[PDB]
């Protein structure tokens, strides 16, 4: 599906482990 | 955390599919590292597998002392014989890493979104996808960070 | 924790889609604080993807010596151009976080419903949506509270 | 994809991960 | 735990929807606490999402010294017009939290069965669902508890 | 479905990160 | 841990439905318990929800002193009337778990398998269950058992 | 919903949850 | 860990489904211990459900000094009437676990083949399983070896 | 489905909260 | 099942469990 | 880490299908190990199921002096006989790993595909896969590693 090509891409980006937050800043 | 990431300033964005990614990190470093700082820059060819992973470059940064620090990191555009046609068009992520001896302390994805930019190609897209009139744009203003706990040593 | 968040009160609500976003943030410092507090306010413009996160704004606080605090934090409206069209009428939800030293300790979450006013809209939704005549109603009843350990 | 599929990701987005969500500060 | 949980004793049971909820609490105290215990009472309007939750009372119980005590919760019924009517008759959870220094050291749920008592309505019930004519059942017999890991200070 | 009601009420009683038991007592 | 259950023997197995559960249960104290164990039979009425579960007993032992012990513990028929009609007749579970100062340390689980033993009811099974003709059988030889960390 | 997630339930109840299961004590 | 687990070979395999199990075990004592290891063979009758598993043999090892030791562990076959028929032909698995003061520390696990021999019977099946035409295939080439974390006191 | 019985051998093989490997050895 | 499954099958299996996995040494 | 993994090269690739597996692995030591290191090269012959794994070499390296060190790990070819036919011919994964005091500690994984060179072959794959006829390729641009905490 759509939305489970966006999860997967989300899972990618915060790899496993860490806390993901938007920006640094 | 020995090493805080401050920023990443995306460059020359959106660009041609072939032409090269390029960032401007500011780090600061809370004290002296005896070792070097891996950074990488990974392209995520396919969000349905991570064999099509392609790391872009990877950088050796060091030896680091405390304070701010700022590099620009360059690295060539992905290899399109290596991406899958049916991820080409559309949404992708980029990530840049940092590691400090072998451990992963901050991961920065962007969405990536590579489109034509002609009416006609982006209405009826080629089934062969045509990299040479394919612009990436970095979804810039939305950086996701992630940072890991990790053995400073 | 060194900070413990009191009370979100969630001001001009509802609001037109365009007007800015309005919170009176209360909380309490244990002990004085060297570093600064991070507060963000984050607009989800797609349950479907965190690519259409927008951080309506970013405000530093410190630093924070120890006691009652209290402050407006305020933030423009999310931008449309930028929430996809089959999230714009419905419910979504924002947030406000607030970091030390990087670390996210507290986020605070609202569920956000964004509906036409007018009968004739409401009844018959146009395809592409009309932002200027969307009203957002924050559920300010329901506060969604998580607070995070981190090394203070 | 479905509706309450929406509901479940809209919940992720409120609580984040590795927090302990409550109703209220109270 | 420097508070545990004895009993909770389910009042007025079953009641007309509109009717306040009322549970008899005893809980012990393992050495006397500075700071005050909060209290919740906690609807589950839909199953599908915590949008639909309503906190429907909230008190504060202290300063509380060692021993044992008993209190009567009291909370005034949830708002109909909160409550999807999908989810408006059938079962769903109704919480009793509490908390100390902002953590969350125990959670008693119960099922909660809204039903119409005639015949008539339980055979046919309206596409708008009838609160005035809503039976409350709370299964107090199956009470479901759930402790935490807190920090005591 | 009917069951994925009854998981997702039963997720609301138990929260997350502690231990459910069948009464107090 | 400061309590080990070292065996569960079931008796009266099989047995009508309405008739009681009996269980004998050996256990080792390691050190002398100045807090009661709680012991409970519960039973899971229905593999859809725990709405469904009945405590058939629960009993409180102590205090504790270092060594073997023993008891049966017996607890009476579940409430067909709190059965649904789905999971009456087939394969359902029952559940003996003890607490130590309100923690679970020891869940010992069974399959249980509720059928007709007449032929007409076996092959024509009544929409309307009909528990006096019900056989629980106990799969004794095959108890799943779970130890959990507490704090003794 | 299907005889597997009937099966899976059941050994959801038998287990709890954060223990170690095994067949037996032995 | 105080007892490792250094081979274990499958003997008498494949064989008829009836006949029993042998393994030789092999495992190494760091340190003496005071307590019994507990062994025990496991067969999953069905990969659908635990209440299918067959405890064959449990055995008591001690007291178990430091060094290398060695031991034939046998268990009878299966009982048949407790196999699902959708089962019984097919891969399934068998298990040999230890544990020492009820903590199982090692899980040696193997897929198991049981088939018929006869090309009549390997390509039309019957409804009820001939458990006495049916070859047990241990897969001996590939252990599956897991070890837990345990309080060695 | 063929791959839920492998999926459930595989844990079955694995118990849970530990480290498998292929072999000993 | 479908392709994607086997994927994220394939994955799992490069992964291992309890672990951190990362593109290279580098 | 006492032992970190500093590079893989692959050798011998791509190769046909019955040729022998070559890594070329360079490693650090940090500090003299006392025991031994365990390497293995792991072949998945199924995505579907883990039964379908063929560890084609083990080999024991040590005692360890603290330092650099490398060495050629060679392997033989997987058994065709063992691989499902539906598996065969596509992308499949292999392994290497190491263990000190039976504890894995790094896992670098590759993504290899087998496909048939042959024009007739590849248009038409016969139902029965001719691995004589089969190339194995290493993706030896993407190697996947995982590090693992052990008790060193």
């Amino acid at each position: 599906s759509t939305e489970e090509k966006w999860a997967r891409l989300a899972r990618r980006i915060a790899g496993a482990g860490g806390v993901t937050l938007d920006g640094f800043g | 955390a020995k090493v805080q990431v401050n920023n990443v300033v995306v460059l020359d964005n959106p660009s041609p599919f072939y032409n090269p990614f390029q960032f401007e990190i500011t780090f600061e470093c809370i004290e002296d590292l005896s070792e070097d700082l891996e950074w990488k820059i990974i392209y995520v060819g396919s969000a349905e597998s991570e064999e099509y992973d392609q790391v872009l470059d990877s950088v050796l940064v060091g030896p680091v002392p405390a304070g701010r620090h700022m590099f620009v990191f360059q690295a060539d555009a992905p290899n399109p014989g290596l991406i899958p046609d049916a991820d080409a068009v559309g949404v992708t992520v980029v990530l840049i890493t940092c590691t400090y001896r072998g451990q992963e302390f901050i991961r920065v994805g962007y969405y990536v979104n590579n489109e034509y930019t002609e009416t006609e190609l982006r209405e009826n897209p080629p089934v062969k996808p045509d990299f040479s009139k394919l612009q990436r744009n970095i979804l810039a203003s939305n950086p996701r960070v992630t940072r890991f706990h990790i053995n400073w040593e």
